[PDB]
């Protein structure tokens, strides 16, 4: 009610754009507004998730809360000039922006009103640098499964085991798995991480040198980055046993350029099935044929030099699935690993084991 | 298109 | 039958261009190709309007022609390697496309099924440069009507007058006028561009040296530009005339920074209602100070130092028309020409004429 | 909202 702040524009910014991450409620809309002890503390909420700004208030200022909205505020802030001080005051059931001689007179809901996310403890926690979380989700993110009615497999596993942390996802047709040392031991433990939880995770990676803290509880997951904290619900399911789905003993290994299997893919989708993707894979001594038609009854063929001394072999494909993996790896040769025409196939970096990708086939 | 389970 | 053999760089930007206009029926999806005395012509059509790409073979060749889907061909051809050679030939009703190992086989239509735009005598030529034909449109573009029931004033008023060009759009509350000199002497002629013609003629200037060549029909429009010919249907309307709406003896004269201007009224538009986006401005002596408010009694209050000498006044403006004329001048300061509260103000750069803009204001 | 016609 006496709340009162002056910051500088731009050590508002970026929290302000942080926190408004994550309606039908109308204070869901808003961003809860605290001053206390030298912060000004700023924190965004969908009721699955909540994302926590604290700023440091090096310039006059009184404690209290209120809320406000968040799209209406944050619009205010970034459409003043650089480097405008905004001055913050509590007037009745208003809040009242002011910087230079422009005046913004905003509506609030109270702070008592804000929806508080229900306590929990961690089990699991661990500390990590912000490029290994970058490279663990974004090695795997694009196999989430897009709003299958197997929930669990919306989302992203977060596994621990002894001083590893893995990421998996899957849509039941094509996997990703990637594993980085973090140099803590680790009770074993498994996660559902949301679609969104894993967005708004990445989004609050600023690419800088501050390291994440992160702590797991039995439903919920926390993570800490400078001077913000992401909060989200984990997902109540149970992810599939992905150790069974990686081929064991592949007996077929071909080895090609990345850049020239991605380009002969690419050319070859253009002519395949615009909703089943399916391409066809010929595999020879050191030469792979890629072909694809459509019930236009059109035809790409695109022949390849690679490294296969193996059986000869037909294997169909979604084109998409391949082309995903194909743009995750960002190395020069790619190793494929194979069976037979009816089972899994695993892609990797030809000098890299850090990440694995499994695609099931389809029916030719 | 077949499935990994 | 048809056969060509191009260099992937020498097709590329034809097929993205003939692209453009791109269905109701199969055949509008496809592209005409034609092989025809050492020329390759490319060929887009919505029935409205067309593209045509002319690409000189040095390459053996033999005559003919056919259709091929559009966006299938101009993939493939992207999709190759910089520097391949593509090899194109037909084999029963399919197009036979091969470069390197690189094998595709694509449907085709009959050449003689691909809709021919009429047969017309163009009534009104002139040349001028890709940078004032790019000018002309940008300034005006945004002020065209979205899809209004008064069709002639969904597209773009193209008017000769003397030496001169001029573009007009306007939807009835705001409107935008943009005049280039030529120096041709024009015989006076009207005609409106259609919404889909103005964007397609904006993409097909490169931004490069080559002259744009314009032909003025009846109820068609064609652009000469490079090896690049665009025509276009006119729109059969009449637009009404924009010397009617200028201020006609305006008292009061306003001069303001462009930024500080935009910048204020983008603060201000925040709490404006966002159906209706009215603002008010009050002006007085060197002072402007803009107003908004909204259904939740949520206000924004923007006071700025301005140069004017006139009465003091109170208008009201949808400030999303605004706004839209300060995003569209590209200057340091503004100048605003208005009489009362309840008549229409002219905006234009304080340093030329050359584009006024016209915005009705809000009771 | 005025008209300008
Ligand atoms: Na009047």
């Amino acid at each position: 009610a006496a709340m009162k702040f002056t910051v500088e524009r731009e050590h508002l910014l970026k929290p302000l754009q942080q926190v408004s991450g994550p309606p039908t409620l109308p204070i869901l809309g808003n961003l809860l507004l605290q001053v206390a002890d030298g912060t000004l503390s700023l924190t965004g909420t969908d009721l699955e998730m909540e994302m926590v700004a604290r700023v440091a208030l090096v310039q006059p200022h009184e404690p209290g809360a209120t809320t406000v909205p968040a799209r209406k505020f944050f619009d205010i802030c970034r459409g003043l000039p650089e480097g405008a001080e905004i001055a913050v005051q509590l007037e009745g059931e208003r809040m009242l922006v002011r910087s230079g001689r422009s005046r913004f007179s905003l509506s609030t809901l109270p702070a008592a009103d804000f929806p508080n996310l229900d306590d929990w403890q961690s089990e699991v926690e661990f500390t990590l640098p912000q490029a290994t979380m970058k490279r663990l989700i974004e090695a795997t993110q694009f196999s989430m499964a897009h709003q299958d009615v197997r929930y669990y497999l919306n989302g992203m596993l977060f596994e621990t085991e002894g001083e590893e942390l893995r990421t998996v996802a899957t849509d039941g047709h094509r996997l990703a798995v990637c594993s980085m040392p973090i140099g803590q031991s680790l009770p074993s433990h498994s996660v559902i991480v949301p679609r969104k939880g894993v967005i708004e995770l990445m989004r609050m990676l600023d690419g800088g040198d501050n390291p994440l803290r992160v702590q797991i509880g039995s439903n919920n997951i926390r993570a800490h980055v400078g001077d913000f904290i992401f909060t989200s619900k984990l997902v109540d399911g149970r992810f599939p046993d992905y150790r069974r789905v990686l081929p064991k003993n592949p007996d077929k290994h071909l080895e090609a350029g990345c850049d020239l299997l991605k380009q002969a893919f690419a050319r070859a989708a253009i002519l395949s099935n615009e909703k089943f993707r399916g391409v066809r894979l010929y595999v020879s001594e050191n030469q792979l044929k890629i072909t694809a038609n459509n019930p236009e009854q059109e035809e790409a063929e695109e022949i390849l030099d690679v490294t296969y001394s193996g059986a000869e072999m037909e294997i169909g494909f979604n084109v998409s699935y391949v082309l995903d993996v194909l743009n995750a790896l960002k190395c020069e040769n790619v190793r494929m690993m194979l069976t037979d025409s009816v089972s899994s196939v695993q892609i990797e970096d030809a000098a890299s084991q850090s990440a694995a990708y499994v695609v099931m086939p389809m029916r030719l | 298109q077949a499935d990994l389970f």
